[PDB]
């Protein structure tokens, strides 16, 4: 896999070429701002249990048909096969947000899930309504200052919104 | 690769985890020691053109043989003087691509792998690759914690090398 | 020193947790010599082996490998040397290896050794170099010194088509013999002796196919063979 | 299913057998179960409304924070007393699905699988629904080989919350 | 797989649904059939080799280009291959019968066989001829009442016969 | 051995799991069809000696060169008529055997596995022992689920051989 | 098929290797006894009819209880004889495959392969076509090496089927 | 795999006829000419890694565009991939040689290789150049009358380049 | 090693076989090729002491810069010229043994194998050994297929290094 400072050598690479002055002092933005993108993936992994039970909580109130009987989270193994995919999904999200880059999602995470879940009978523009409760269940929490030194990190909570979503068109 | 980025999410993703404060600490030694490597790629790559001509003739002194054996694996001809600082250049490209994203990455899959079969096939002697690279550790002109990151991976080229 | 090329996972049934304690019927029968078989059940460990490397009509007298059976019978070799060693053997070159191409033949192998199938088409052509430059032992070996192998099936089980059936459901993922037969569409045109490739189905004219009607006195044959007793 | 038949079917084609005489001993016990097996079925369906409420009630007698803890895994509402019914419901028609199929089948593919996973996550005690088991294992009034088939598929759902 | 009385818990579940009274009584009649069903898997297992061989000898018989050189069952290790054949489907069909409906027969035997004889060029027109003459050597056997008490099982001859034309129509 | 027992045992093994009903149903089915196969091999074997010299004229008269031909592989010496009645009583035995123990699991065991390289190295046809086995069957004397059971072994042995 | 050519592929196709001198004098004795294994399969091409049905012949003389006892198995019909000549015709053409190709390639992949299986079903006796093979070994009337081509590929098919 | 002598085998085993005289005669005519094709193979097997090295560095000289960044056999990995898939075909092709016939040549080689270089983006006319570029280097080799008693071997010759152009136009 | 006897015989032991005639004609080509073989091999064990010390200098005139560079790779020195002989003895005397065994088995398990770690650890070039070898190959001084089987081995040695 890639991360963000792999991606732009396999871009020089393939034409030939030194980094330049710019895509230097690019790649040193991204390491003063190392402490606020570690600081946001602790926050996420931290809460990673409540991220999930919650946001199907909330899933399932709003959809209620996915519990009556023979919806598709009803059982006790498809209601524990939701929480699964629900937890998978969240973890290579914050794999893709240490990285800089959507590589280990894309390739780990999402490649052959539209097929899989149309094979299942799995309503999957279900699983995207799931997906966008995780991702602003996250989204505030990223945003949330206690603990850490006060200042602007809108441009990180704006790229973990895009893993997020990433995978909400990814799945349907 | 090889960056301590995706060798930390290796290990999570093996054991099918998150990211612990196991790999969030891997990752803040990437970013501490990133000050020094960013500063040793880019002072490599503003004095390229004169360490990539003094590395090819460097070799050319110490094994004359190259500017007057016949033969299309010697630097005898203009064609084969053309290719042989293109060859200094790949190995100090890869340097500087190693710099920036930390950890010998670029250079296993760009230059490392699969070298032992051009080399036999070519006919080309890894001394004398050596020998370029033992001017470019002499004289980049570094100093300080700078050039220790720049000798980490010239050193890890001379090690595949011999 | 020319690595494997790199390849993308693909979603998968065995790649992610089934929460089964206690299965059912159709867990798929563990056959290891860790439970300390006897002479009996050693004879359904080797045919379990060969049931899983070959395919069943494959099982015949002039297949059987007596002598790799007798090693396994006196803890000579493991399971993983039984498995490798039918691989290597000269039925599965003959039969197998020479009516397939590289590609098909990285995926029979990765069906019957891993126990899975292949995660896309690239996986097949990263493995194809393996046989080409090393031969059948070196691929045999790489393959079976993977982490997916030693971690399932170690060195003292038979491997199994890993996660074929969903615990819900009733149709699930088709059987890796039944998938993969042992020539495809090409070797199929003449060089296996075949002509026409297809067939319409038989004609005759006494019609062996009547479905029953709605007033045939054979709807209500049931009691016909005998009536009830009583009073 | 753990059918005493797809039980049967499942050595045979272990080792690519016909079915013997092994095998239809196994379906033929399962035969001369059945009369006692489905007569217990037919009474506990007939008394599953009187047996759920009354179950319901025991938990909150021996448990009653369940209805006075504010929070969403309690019956402190309305929701959660509906929701509560509805799950002794369940482990009572998984075990009337046991005693027309013969065997744990239904149980451990609806029921027990996946449910460690599932009473950690919702924060449901396992120690409510023992309680729950044990009013219906007193209290559907059924004697003889009726009841001895019937205790075997409360006693089969104890062992898996215990 | 299902059996016949795991079939009808699998609908009721999905509605989440008891059992009534009229359910079970139809469950038990099922049951008291129980002794003449396990006659037909016997009297099909006991003659199983008789069943293949005879009706491979007739098959071979009145479709003689199968086994001349350059067919499909001359080579003696694609006629070993042939009944080997026969056998698997005659074992499937014993297993669908005790089971009392055909889902083992489904998905092990019959799943992508029709495919697979159209990548070996094995004509799927004459194996349908061959299982119809397992058929009926199979349905004149369970007629037969040697060794068998007084009484009925015409019903159940319906149903042996029936997973036989199942499989039949399968792989044309 | 292959039992109803230890099937049993080894499919609630492999699970993991402890005794269920679908297994206590299953060894239930052997205990009752055990008394129709006791009285069976009871039967059998004492009225062995009746059996073994019945069936192996019954193959003298069938196949009548196998008196007459020379050599070691044919009845036509008194040590080799002596060879066919000892191979009688083996096929005998082994029925009696499964019909105590239930399941076709002593004759897997002892007699078929590894036959056809006895037979085809010491030239002895399958065909002499399926006529010895067709007598057996029509000659026991047993009636009702006494011969049902009986059969069912006598036919487990000429599918093999057939 | 194994063949002296492919079996020389087949040892540097294993290695992923050139073919070394080591496999070229594989393929050098294969050419200098081709000479006499060449003469063998067209003596007894010429001479088949002959040694066809003087062998059916020489079976029916043996064993005559195939010419007298009814059923599919004997040829004790029109369409039973015309089946035993041509098995005969089988056995003597995979003959001529092997001494054309050299070794026992064809007859391994058309004729042994499966052999036992079909000779339990349909219940032919391996006792017969050795009697038809030893028929066609005295009778071909060849000698030298040309004879000891042609005995050799006669007993491998005896040695198989005993 | 086939020899020229197991060719001739397998196409009369579907016919089920004995070989003709013409066809022994044919076949002792390959045994005759037989010490020819192995000093062929001998000239082509003693210089095999001079075939490959110079005529791989032959065709980067005229498609200078391949090791170009961006190129195909631009990177450590690509370019020794570049040489492997020449000692390969060389390899498959002198297995065509010894055996007579190009059945080794199509099944363990050319088969599916088309389509696997249209997956991995490599240039499949560039191929056949360098396939082509090896063609008349052991063409060249195999008319010297070095260490050899002096005949025709010309039909031998022409015979080596036709296994050649067969690979050249089952690659593109 | 991979005498072609030791090669017919893994060949027939990996098959579970007797030694057929395909194996005995692979036999039968390397005794027809020996005398060819066993006399190369002759030449060149009494003509060692010339074809040793004048393919050393063939090297010395062709790479001078090994006897007058310093370091101990090269043979500037006399422990570094006696070990230069020594080398080219190893490839010699492994020839020899290749044409008394017959094929490329001896010099494959006792030089090529872990070669390419040797010299690319001790800085010694395969360039060196090859104009050593292409001297042998112009100096033994043999014809017919005395030569023709002795340069068999000696572009053997070449094809490894390069
Ligand atoms: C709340 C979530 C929605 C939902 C989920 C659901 N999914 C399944 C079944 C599977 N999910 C996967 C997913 C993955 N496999 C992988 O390897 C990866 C990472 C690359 C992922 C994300 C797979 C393979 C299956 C099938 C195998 C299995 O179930 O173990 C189920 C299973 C039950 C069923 O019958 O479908 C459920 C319930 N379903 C919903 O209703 C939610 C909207
Ligand atoms: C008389 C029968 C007809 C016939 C049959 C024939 N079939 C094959 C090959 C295969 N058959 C299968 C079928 C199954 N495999 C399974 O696992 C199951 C369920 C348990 C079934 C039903 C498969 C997979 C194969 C190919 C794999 C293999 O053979 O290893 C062959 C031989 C093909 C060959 O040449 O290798 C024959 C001859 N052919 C006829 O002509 C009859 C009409
Ligand atoms: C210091 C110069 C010495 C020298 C150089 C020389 N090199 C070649 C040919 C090649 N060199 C390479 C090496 C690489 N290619 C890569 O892509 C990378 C990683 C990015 C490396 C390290 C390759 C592949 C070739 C062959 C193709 C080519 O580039 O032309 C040659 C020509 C040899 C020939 O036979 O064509 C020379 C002369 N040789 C010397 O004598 C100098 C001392
Ligand atoms: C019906 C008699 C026909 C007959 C018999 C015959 N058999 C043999 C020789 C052997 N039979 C066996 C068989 C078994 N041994 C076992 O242990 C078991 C399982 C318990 C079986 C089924 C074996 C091993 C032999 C050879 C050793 C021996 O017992 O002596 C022979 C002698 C053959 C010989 O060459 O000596 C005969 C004559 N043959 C007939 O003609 C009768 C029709
Ligand atoms: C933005 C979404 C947040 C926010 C982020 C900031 N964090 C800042 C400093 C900081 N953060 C951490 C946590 C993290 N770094 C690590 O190394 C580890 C684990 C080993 C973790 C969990 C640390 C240690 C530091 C100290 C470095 C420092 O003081 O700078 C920070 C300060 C400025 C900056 O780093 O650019 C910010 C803005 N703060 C917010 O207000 C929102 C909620
Ligand atoms: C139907 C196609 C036959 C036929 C069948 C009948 N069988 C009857 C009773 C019966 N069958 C068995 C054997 C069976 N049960 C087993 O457990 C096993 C395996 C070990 C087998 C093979 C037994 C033991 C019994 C006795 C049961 C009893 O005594 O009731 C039967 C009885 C009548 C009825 O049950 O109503 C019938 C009709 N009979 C036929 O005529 C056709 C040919
Ligand atoms: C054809 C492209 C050549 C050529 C070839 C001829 N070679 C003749 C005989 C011959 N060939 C070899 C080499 C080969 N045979 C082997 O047995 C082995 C090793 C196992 C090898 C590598 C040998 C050793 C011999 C000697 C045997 C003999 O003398 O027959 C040959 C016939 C001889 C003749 O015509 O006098 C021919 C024509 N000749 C050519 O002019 C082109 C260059
Ligand atoms: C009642 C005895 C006690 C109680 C019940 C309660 N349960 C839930 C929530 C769930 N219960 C289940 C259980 C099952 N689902 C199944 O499909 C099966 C097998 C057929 C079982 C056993 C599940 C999956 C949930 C969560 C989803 C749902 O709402 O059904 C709640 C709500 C908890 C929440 O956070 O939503 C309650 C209140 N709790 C008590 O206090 C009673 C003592
Ligand atoms: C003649 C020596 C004796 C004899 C012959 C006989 N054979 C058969 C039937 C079959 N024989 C074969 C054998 C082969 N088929 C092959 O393709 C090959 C390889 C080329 C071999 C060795 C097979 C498959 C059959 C059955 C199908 C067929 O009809 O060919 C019979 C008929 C048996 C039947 O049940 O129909 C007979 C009579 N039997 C004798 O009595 C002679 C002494
Ligand atoms: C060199 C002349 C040209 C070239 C080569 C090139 N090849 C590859 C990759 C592969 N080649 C194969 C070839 C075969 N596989 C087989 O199994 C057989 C016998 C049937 C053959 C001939 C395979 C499987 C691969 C993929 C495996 C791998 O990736 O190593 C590459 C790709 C290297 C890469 O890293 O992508 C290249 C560059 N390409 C050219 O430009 C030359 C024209
Ligand atoms: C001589 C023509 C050129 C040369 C030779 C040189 N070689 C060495 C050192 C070694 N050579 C070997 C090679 C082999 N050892 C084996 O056992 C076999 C197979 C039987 C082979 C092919 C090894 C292992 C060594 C190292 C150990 C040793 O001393 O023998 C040296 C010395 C290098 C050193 O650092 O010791 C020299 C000088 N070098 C030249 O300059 C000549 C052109």
């Amino acid at each position: 896999m890639l991360d963000a400072f792999a991606k732009v050598v396999a871009q020089a690479d393939a034409r030939g070429e030194f980094l330049s002055n710019t895509q230097i002092d690019a790649l040193s933005k991204m390491v003063k701002e190392g402490n606020q993108r570690l600081d946001i993936v602790n926050k996420v992994t931290s809460n990673a249990s409540a991220i999930v039970t919650n946001s199907a909580r909330a899933l399932f109130a709003e959809q209620p048909q996915l519990i009556q009987p023979g919806g598709n989270a009803y059982t006790s193994r498809r209601m524990a096969a939701c929480l699964r995919d629900m937890e998978i999904v969240l973890r290579y999200v914050s794999y893709a947000m240490i990285a800089g880059d959507s590589s280990v999602l894309d390739d780990r995470c999402l490649n052959g899930l539209r097929e899989t879940y149309q094979a299942l009978g799995t309503p999957g523009s279900s699983v995207a309504v799931a997906i966008q409760k995780m991702k602003d269940a996250s989204v505030a929490l990223a945003n949330d200052t206690t603990g850490t030194p006060i200042g602007d990190c809108s441009s990180l909570v704006a790229e973990l919104a895009g893993y997020f979503d990433r995978a909400a068109v990814s799945v349907v | 690769m090889k960056t301590p980025i995706t060798e930390a999410i290796a290990t999570a993703d093996n054991q099918g985890r998150f990211l612990s404060n196991t790999e969030l600490q891997a990752v803040n030694g990437r970013y501490q020691r990133a000050t020094a490597s960013l500063t040793a790629a880019k002072a490599l790559t503003g004095s390229a053109q004169r360490l990539i001509t003094g590395a090819a003739q460097a070799v050319y002194n110490k094994f004359p043989y190259t500017t007057q054996m016949p033969g299309p694996a010697y630097a005898s001809s203009a064609i084969g003087k053309a290719k042989c600082a293109r060859d200094i250049g790949y190995y100090l490209r890869m340097v500087t691509y190693c710099l920036v994203v930390g950890g010998t990455g670029p250079m296993d899959e760009y230059l490392v792998a699969g070298l032992e079969e051009i080399n036999r096939s070519f006919d080309l002697s890894p001394s004398w690759y050596i020998e370029a690279l033992q001017y470019i550790k002499n004289s980049h002109g570094l100093s300080g914690q700078v050039a220790n990151e720049a000798n980490a991976y010239i050193d890890y080229a001379i090690n595949t090398l011999s | 020193s020319i690595p494997i090329l790199k390849y993308s996972l693909s979603t998968q049934n065995q790649r992610v947790e089934s929460f089964e304690v206690n299965p059912g019927d159709e867990q798929y029968r563990i056959y290891s010599t860790d439970s300390l078989p006897s002479s009996s059940e050693v004879d359904q460990i080797i045919w379990a082996a060969y049931r899983q490397i070959f395919s069943e009509h494959q099982i015949l007298k002039s297949t059987k490998q007596p002598f790799l059976e007798s090693q396994l019978r006196f803890n000579q070799i493991s399971i993983k040397d039984f498995i490798k060693g039918l691989v290597l053997s000269a039925p599965f070159r003959d039969l197998n290896y020479n009516v397939n191409n590289n590609y098909r033949f990285v995926e029979i192998c990765v069906q019957r050794v891993l126990g899975r199938d292949i995660y896309n088409e690239r996986e097949k052509i990263a493995w194809s170099i393996i046989i080409a430059t090393q031969g059948l032992e070196g691929f045999i070996d790489t393959l079976l010194n993977t982490q997916e192998y030693l971690s399932n099936f170690g060195d003292s089980i038979v491997p199994f088509q890993r996660r074929r059936i969903i615990p819900q459901r009733s149709k699930g993922e088709m059987p890796f013999n039944l998938k993969t037969p042992r020539y495809g569409i090409e070797f199929r045109s003449k060089l296996a002796a075949t002509q026409f490739s297809w067939a319409s189905p038989i004609r005759r004219f006494r019609p062996q196919e009547q479905q029953p009607k709605a007033g045939d006195p054979a709807l209500f044959l049931n009691m016909v063979q005998e009536m009830g007793p009583g009073l």
